[PDB]
Formats: structure tokens, sequence, C-alpha cells
């Protein structure tokens, strides 16, 4: 049934966001409202649309200035917070750029301040020739025309290319809108503006993977073994110009259908490129994905050789962790997709029972997926808030929580260990090896002498 | 010796030194017991700052958002503030203080915060006749100043709000102390100094319990210890000791003007002389003697520093960045131990104030070498100077400058906020005598490790 | 539980193609994948002439392999039964992923 938690008695509208799956229910009658307005004052986990554009997608790129048109906080706040390495010395994590909006810009306009900052950034780093410009709350409100400014800079600097995103933080209800605006703007403005050499008979884009702790680079070992050219990664370990070439691919393989389904859907509509949805977390899921990719291309036997090798290398260690993790109870409090990518894979491959899940920004589609794959007796929460987390803990008594570090630090006080479900503990976590890494961190989290010591009161005889 | 101030020569920023004003107002508020700040603006303005605090302290702190969305961005956000206040009060029965912190968005759209507070006060008095909730308007447009100024603004507004409500009463016999933006370990040290001097004081804000235990009973103790009652009592103090010109002195000034509590601004107590002078001023205002225990702690610090200064520190060139009180004070500490702080970077638009700081002349009269002070600086300004050939032996700053030091292969000591890339620094004092000692030993140990990794006379670490 | 119950429970717990972003894409996938499954399970050649057909084949092959592994009956069953079963399965997936889904985005023309 839907659940009215005690801490929500004065915000009873939350009932329609929380589902406790019970036997025999028709789940179509119990789908949480999702992607609706946030209730003020709740300590919702949500962030802003600008986050979804710059921090999550655009900022992953290795060779691109991330020009945040706004006051300095939006830039500060999106720097030193992500774990998406590159193979060029992590340019993307080392720098952030602001137009340092001041009061005079609010009153008289910020377009010249932006133009000047763009030139400056290109002058300071003459080897960097690509940029994304993002709006933020106040530059949206005053109506600065960042596309126009970008077009002028491009005319003055024929060596560069600039993309613009209108994504103030108050757009939409969460970071989701930033995903949407960036995807649609990129396909409308930048896809099909360049081409690259095709060097394989098998080509794909890999859509919706952001190289957290090297996930993309690990998956690339598979594509290189299989002889498949990745035209573009959207956007893990990616380049700006690879994304301009996405129309060239034969296949779009999608992992994050929430952040990046938009562009896959438009690439299919405009170019006929089929969309293949996979799970690139999970051991048995990773095999299924490789088998589907190989079936599409007609290289089934290559895929079986790869899978057999990876099972022989990593399945015994996975099974060691399974023996020890069987029956443990897990909660997943993250953005959305990792709920449906992980609930059944940790159950199948590790014997772990996911007892509670919360999605910051997921849509109804994400809830369809997670409820389909998830267990009876589990709580499914849209746009969870802090006091709810405490009540859910009391209800389900998880052995481990996969969530962000700040929530991890909170639930430590209750003697519940965490694994960073966003940026990982010791990743990567995608692929065959990555699920072993996940399992290891789960095991170390729970099998931890400190938890037992913390429960001892030394004054008790 | 010439100490030259210059501004950043670029309009834009690359690698900002500070966050925006609202972030600092949130930091001020989280140090109050039974306080949940409410940040009126888009959601990122809250959630990114909660993350920042988790990076520095490895703890959660409660801050709420009004969740400005598109409707409210066009048609006004007063109902988001008002709903957020009520949702807080309804769900947190022990909540007493809500600083209502503006952002760039709600400053641009002109929401009338004071009017929303009148509305909320009426609503709250009707709904909760037995409670009193203090709502403080905190005007922190992010397109001015920085988190330094926002912290100062928030402290001042919360003190104005609470002391307006309570006024002046019985003299307390206590000092008010505004240490500024410091770590829990700095507050621990100050509390020890007042205790050893037999001086009653409130430290505003008392953040000691930000370093909270993991306890057998699973209780959560990660809270500010400064109460409403503590704040109200500031009107009754003997005197205010303000340690930080840019981080609370304006509150000491407001209490002087409003309540005739004399404010004494002193140099922020980094290094020996500044700590001496702080303790002298405490003795003067209280009539209490400095105790032998502090002469001993001082002496232990000097003994430790004397093992390092001429041997390892002399003639070594240092760049320092961080909050202005910390930069200026650390530069003074560095000269006591023969380091040469040749580049000081201060990160915001307050240069007209910094040019008048008396410490600038103090640095001019004690420097054996030219100093450049870059104001309105970003951290690219440091990186670009090193790229152009500035030769540094040490960087002292916060963790968001780490890649500059890593890539240039320069040892770096983590100071100020945030220091997320080392463990435990929030517990270690940097001010006072113990703190001078601890800073100096961090510097030496960072140089020592660097000598080992680079094979630079690593054999010399035997009989120093 | 019926053979069709077993198929339905497998698709719901394992597959993603019935949960694409819009009604039209769900319809296209339910038809396309399950027509390929029916070819595979009755020993007919799959369609592989167009990229889309080759994708349907990829998704169907996983399903067909998994159902043959999971369900004894799925080897040791008819042809006319695959037909009956897949017609039923199409109707059931359309009902739960389209007709009676409360996902409010499903008919948004704009992606
Ligand atoms: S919801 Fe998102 S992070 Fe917030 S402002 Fe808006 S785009 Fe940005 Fe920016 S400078 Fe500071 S942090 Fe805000 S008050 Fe403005
Ligand atoms: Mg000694
Ligand atoms: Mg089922
Ligand atoms: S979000
Ligand atoms: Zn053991």
């Amino acid at each position: 049934p839907m659940v009215l938690l005690e801490c929500d008695k004065d915000i009873p509208e939350r009932q329609k966001h929380i589902y406790l799956k019970a036997p025999n229910e028709d789940t179509r009658e119990f789908l949480p409202i999702a992607n609706a307005a946030t209730i003020p004052g709740t300590l919702s986990e949500r962030g802003c649309a600008f986050c979804g554009a710059k921090l999550v997608i655009g900022g992953v790129l290795k060779d691109t200035i991330q020009m945040i048109h706004g006051p300095l906080g939006c830039a500060y706040d999106t720097w030193h917070t992500k774990r998406y390495p590159t193979d060029n010395g992590h340019f993307n994590m080392k720098y952030v750029w602001s137009t340092d909006m001041k009061e005079s810009h609010v009153v008289f306009g910020g377009e010249k301040r932006l133009e000047k900052s763009m030139h400056e950034a290109f002058d300071e780093m003459p080897d960097i020739k690509r940029m994304i410009v993002y709006t933020t709350c106040p530059t949206a409100l005053i109506g600065d025309d960042i596309k126009a400014v970008a077009k002028k800079v491009m005319k003055d600097r024929p060596d560069v290319d600039v993309f613009t995103v209108e994504c103030p933080g108050f757009s939409g209800v969460s970071q989701s809108k930033g995903h949407h605006v960036l995807n649609i703007g990129w396909i409308n403005e930048k896809v099909e503006t360049m081409e690259k050499e095709i060097t394989s008979e098998y080509t794909m884009n890999f859509i919706g993977d952001f190289n957290i702790q090297g996930d993309t680079q690990l998956l690339q070992t598979y594509w290189d073994r299989l002889g498949i050219q990745v035209v573009a990664h959207f956007t893990g370990n990616g380049t700006y110009d690879d994304l301009r070439c996405m129309h060239q691919a034969q296949l779009n393989v999608v992992n994050c259908a929430r952040s990046s389904g938009y562009i896959a859907n438009e690439l299919k509509k405009r170019y006929g490129i089929p969309r293949l949805d996979i799970d690139s977390w999970g051991f048995n899921y990773m095999a299924e994905g490789i088998r589907k990719i190989c079936a599409f291309f007609g290289i089934e036997e290559k895929g079986e050789e790869l899978i057999a090798e990876e099972y022989a290398k990593w399945k015994p260690k996975l099974d060691w962790y399974k023996e020890r993790l069987q029956g443990k109870k897990m909660a997943i409090w993250t953005g959305g997709p990792r709920l449906w990518h992980w609930t059944k894979s940790v159950e199948d491959d590790l014997g772990v029972q996911v007892v509670a899940m919360s999605s910051k920004f997921g849509h109804e589609e994400d809830f369809e997926k997670v409820i389909a794959r998830g267990k009876e007796g589990t709580y499914y929460i849209d746009d969870g808030n802090e006091l709810e987390f405490f009540e859910i803990i009391d209800l389900v008594k998880p052995d481990v929580i996969f969530t962000g570090p700040r929530v991890g630090e909170l639930v430590k006080k209750l003697h519940i260990p965490y694994v960073n479900g966003h940026g990982y503990h010791n990743g990567p976590y995608m692929g065959f090896e990555g699920f072993v890494n996940l399992a290891r961190d789960m095991y170390n989290a729970v099998h931890n002498p400190l938890r037992h010591l913390a429960a001892v009161d030394i004054r008790d005889k | 010796a010439e100490v030259k101030l210059s501004p950043r020569d670029r309009e834009g920023i690359i690698n900002p030194m500070y966050d925006c004003q609202p972030a600092g107002a949130q930091y001020a508020g989280i140090g109050i017991k039974d306080c949940i700040p409410l940040v009126h603006g888009g959601q990122g303005c809250t959630m990114f700052v909660r993350l920042l605090f988790a990076q520095h302290f490895k703890e959660n702190f409660d801050v709420a958002s009004t969740s400005l969305h598109e409707e409210s961005a066009v048609f006004g956000g007063a109902k988001r503030v008002e709903e957020g206040v009520l949702v807080l009060a309804r769900r947190y029965p022990n909540l007493r203080v809500i600083p209502i912190i503006t952002t760039c968005s709600t400053e641009v759209i002109g929401d009338d915060i004071e009017g929303s507070i009148r509305v909320c006060n009426r609503a709250l008095e009707a709904e909760f006749p037995d409670r009193k909730i203090y709502l403080a308007p905190v005007h922190t447009p992010s397109f001015k100043g920085s988190h330094v100024t926002g912290y100062a603004e928030c402290v001042k507004s919360v003190f104005k709000t609470i002391t307006d409500a309570h006024g002046k009463g019985q003299p307390s016999g206590k000092l008010n102390v505004f240490p500024g933006w410091v770590n829990p370990g700095d507050v621990v040290l100050l509390k020890r100094y007042f205790k050893e001097m037999d001086v009653e004081a409130n430290i505003y804000m008392d953040t000691e319990d930000f370093d909270s235990p993991m306890l057998p009973n699973k209780s959560i103790e990660t809270h500010g210890r400064t109460t409403v009652e503590d704040i109200a009592d500031s009107a009754n103090a003997l005197a205010t000791l303000s340690l930080a010109r840019y981080e609370g002195n304006t509150t000491g000034e407001l209490l002087q003007k409003t309540f005739a509590v004399p404010n004494a601004l002193v140099n922020t107590p980094y290094g020996i002389k500044n700590t001496d002078d702080m303790l002298r001023k405490i003795a003067e205002v209280t009539g209490k003697e400095i105790p032998e225990s502090l002469v001993r702690e001082r002496g232990i610090a000097l003994d430790a520093l004397a093992d390092l200064a001429h041997m390892f520190f002399a003639n070594k060139k240092v760049a320092i960045f961080g909050h202005p009180d910390l930069v200026l004070g650390l530069a003074q500490f560095c000269m006591e131990v023969e380091l040469e702080p040749v580049l000081l970077l201060i990160g915001d638009d307050q240069g007209n104030k910094y040019k008048k700081d008396p410490r600038i002349e103090e640095l001019k009269n004690t420097a054996h070498f030219d100093i450049e002070i870059v104001h309105n600086a970003d951290l690219w300004e440091l990186e670009k100077r090193i790229n152009a050939g500035l030769q540094l032996d040490l960087i002292m700053g916060h963790s968001k400058g780490r890649y500059v030091a890593i890539e240039a292969n320069i040892p770096m000591v983590r100071v100020g906020f945030p220091t997320f890339d080392r463990a435990g620094l929030y517990r270690k004092p940097s001010i006072g005598y113990q703190g001078a000692m601890e800073l100096g030993e961090m510097i030496a140990n960072a140089m020592f490790a660097h000598m080992e990794y680079t094979r630079n006379k690593e054999w010399i670490l035997n009989t120093w | 539980q019926s053979h069709l119950d077993d198929l339905f429970a497998y698709v719901e717990e394992r597959c993603l193609w019935q949960f694409f972003s819009r009604t039209w894409d769900r319809e296209e996938n339910i038809e396309g994948v399950l027509n390929q499954v029916g070819r595979l399970l009755t020993g007919q050649e799959p369609l592989r002439g167009t990229p889309q057909e080759r994708l349907f084949y990829a998704d169907a092959l996983a399903m067909a392999n998994d159902v043959r592994e999971r369900f004894p009956w799925a080897s040791q069953v008819n042809k006319e039964e695959i037909e009956f079963l897949l017609d039923g399965l199409k109707s059931r997936l359309v009902d739960v992923t389209i007709t009676r889904s409360t996902n409010r985005e499903l008919n948004h023309h704009l992606y």
C-alpha cells in the first residue's frame, strides 16, 4: 500500500510518494508520484537543474572549459566534488570557471562580463579549444543571451567551438531538467557538426555513463577486445568533438536511461540508430549486455570468449562474497537508476536483500522499473527527506546503506555502515570486475570491528 | 621592504578561493543549538553547501531549502519561504531559530523577506501558542562579497534578532568572544585558555561538538552548543573580544552601539605575538592575571619552533591563501619562524577594507623581503604565478588548492576551510601557542616528507 | 501458474524494453521483440535485415535463451502454443506498461 510515515503526518501529501510493496497487489495502482514539485522545508535530498547539466553531464568531458555564467558560488560548489577521472590528467576535476557576476551585472546585464570571461579563459589556456557555457539562477532571471554571446566569441576566435545551456537552478524540480535541456540542446545544435574516421565494421555510442572511478575505461577494455569502435561516450572520459559525431554510430547502447535517454531517443528518431538498454552494473547483467551487443553485430562467438574469460577471472571471488553477504539487508538512497540497476543484481549475484530505496529525482518510469525488479516488503520512496530516512531505518533495519557521504556520516551515528552509492568507495563498480569491487566494499563495510566496538558501553559490567 | 596590494587583473574567475555569501550564512547558523537555516532560493544553494560541510567536517549538518521553482521565480517566492518555515516548525518540535538566508535568485526577484517573517510570526503564534521561534532575515546576495561576508552578516542578523527580543538585563560578568571562522580544535583551545585564566566567556559559535562521538546509545550530538539564551546574554557581557575583523567584529560593534558592551578587536591569534597580545587584552579587560600554565605552553611552543626555524625554515618562500584574517595572521606567524611569506592571496571584493587593515603596516615593518598581496584573487592566480616562474618552497591553504601544489611538486600545509583532503585537521588547533606549534610541526613534517620523496638531502633528518 | 504467467513474470523482472520512454516506443518494442521470440522459440529464422530488426533479435535472443533455460515446458511445447502465449503476453504487457500505467510522460510527443 502507499504509506503515511509518522514524520509526515503534517505533510500528508507524502503518502502518494511512498510505496510498500505487498503481496497480490496490482502495482499499477501504487506507482509513486515522481518528478513533482519539492515541498519546501523538508530537507529533501534534491539539488538543482544546473547541477544536472554541468556537474553530472557536461563537466565529465576532458578537454572543455566549463564556463558558469553567474556568481561564484555555483562554480565553487561544483568543484572538488566528483570522481570522473580522465586519461589526460583529470583536467575536468582540476578547474572550474565563473563569470563572477556582480551587482552591476544584475542591474545592467552580464553579457559583456561573460564575453570577457570567455576570452580570458581561452587566453589563459591556449591549448583548450572547446567550452560549454551554463546559465545559473540570476543570469536566467536577467535575460542574458548566452547563445548570442557564444556566437560572437566563435566569430572572433575561429579556433574554438562553444555550446550553451540555459539551466538555472529553479528550472524543473530537481537536477533532472538539466539533463533534459543539455541532451536536447546538444542534439539540436552540435550533433552532425563533425565526423570522425570509422575504423571498424561495428560501431556504437555508449550513452549514459560518466566514468565514475573509471567505469568507462573499464568497459572500454571490453569494446576493444570485441573490436567495436565507440564513436562517442556520452560523456565518460569523453571529448567535446566526439559528441559531435554521434549520428555516425550503428548502435546506441544506453545505461543511464534517466539522464541520457533523451538523446538516444532523438538519435533514433533522426538517424535511425537503434536504442539498446542494458545494465552495466551487475555480474550476470553485464553478460547479458555483452551478449545483446554481440548479437546485434553478429559477433556472438567473440562475446562468449570474453564472457568465459571474465567469469573465470572474477566469478570465484564474487561467489566468495556471496557466501558472506547472503541475507544481508541493504538500502539504496541515490538518484534513481541505480535502484533499478542494483536491486535485483545484488539479489541474484550477492544474495543481498534490498529493503528500502529512495530516488531523489527519478521519474515514474524509474519507479516502474524498480518496482518490477524489486521485492515485496521493500519501501519505494520518491523524493525522500531526512526524517523519513530515520523512520525507514527503524522499520527495515538495514545492514548497509548505499548513499552519499553526508548521509553516510549521519547513519554512522546509528551504527549503520555505508558505501558511497554515488562516487563509490573503491571503484570502479561497473562490469565484471566492478561488481566484485562493489561486493568487497559492502563486505568490508559490514564486517567491521568498529561497529561492534561502538555498541559497547565500557561502563557496563 | 615594499608590501604591495594588487587586484586580480581578470574579470572572470578560475578556481574560486571562497564560496558565496549564503554558504557562509549557513556556516554561521549551523553553530546554533536548535537552529535549522532556511535558504531561500534554488535547491543547489542548500545541498551543495551541506556537501561542503560534510567534506570539511565529515559530518552531516541540517539546512533546509525553500525549493524555488519556475513558478516562484516568475511570480515571487514568498509562499515558498512561508511554507518552508511552517514545515520546519511542524516537523522539528524543538526548533527555535531559523535564519532565513537569501540567495542570488531571491535577491534578484525582490522577495520581501521581512514581510514573509511577519506572516510567519502570525501563523506560528496561532498554530503554536506555546513556542517561540526566532526568524532572522539574512540578506546574502551572492553577487557581492563571499562566504566570509555572509558568515559575518548572518552572525550579526541573528544577534540583532535575538537581542532585539530580549534586550539588556542583568550583567553577566562574562566576555563575549567572536573567534571567527575557526575549527573545533581552535574553540577547544580557547575554552582552555579562558578556563586557565578563570575568565567566564561565551564563544560564538561554540562548534566543539561538530566533532561528535559515535556513542553506544546511538545518540546524535553533532550540534552547535550556542543557545538562544547564550546569544541573548551577549547584551549583558562585560566586554566583547573580537578575534577576526572580517568574521564577527561587526557583531561586536553592534553590541557596543546598542548595549554599550565595549568591543575589543585584536589581531587574530596566529603565532606567538598575536596570542600574547590577545591574552594581554583579556587580562586588561577582566583584571585577571595570565597564568603560569600559559607561560609554559608558550615556552613549549617556542622550544619546538626553535628546533625548526633556522635549520629548515629560514629563507624558504611561502604562498598563503584563505580567509583574510587567517592569511594576514599566518603571514605574521611565518615571519616569527623565519619563513618568507612572499605571496598572500585573499579571495574577494573587499580590497578597500584590506588596504586599511593595520596588519599590512605590521607586515611592512617586519618584512625582510617584498610581499605581494593579491586581493580579489582566485587560485588560478597562484597557479599562473608559479607557471611564470615564482619559486615557492611551501603553500599554506585549503584543500581546493591541492592540485596546484601536487602538480608543481611543492609541499603544502592544509589550513583554513575546507580541509577535506587530510584527516583530522578540524580537531587540531591553529591559533594560540599550541596551534603555532602544531602549524610549525605540520610545515616541517610536510618538508621532511618532500625531502624523502624527492631525495633532497634526505639523510639530513637524523641529528637536527 | 500458467505458462503465460511464467513468461510475464520473467519479462517484468528481467527486461527493460517494455519500459521505454513513450507509449509508441513501448508498443514498438513489445511487438518487435516478442515476434522475434516467437521465431526463435519455433526454430524459424529471425529477421535481421534492418538495424531495428537486428536489435529486436538481440533482445529476443536473451529472452528466448533464458525462457528455455528457466522453464522446462518451453522446450517440450508446441508451436501453436508460442502463438497463443505470445498473443497473451503482448496483451498483458500493453495492459500494464501502457493502458493502465499512470506514468504521466508516456504520451508526451516531445522527448
Ligand atoms: S540553485 Fe543551482 S547552485 Fe544555487 S545559485 Fe541556482 S544554479 Fe546556482 Fe549559486 S551563486 Fe551561491 S550557490 Fe546559489 S546563492 Fe547563487
Ligand atoms: Mg624541546
Ligand atoms: Mg514479479
Ligand atoms: S536532484
Ligand atoms: Zn570475521
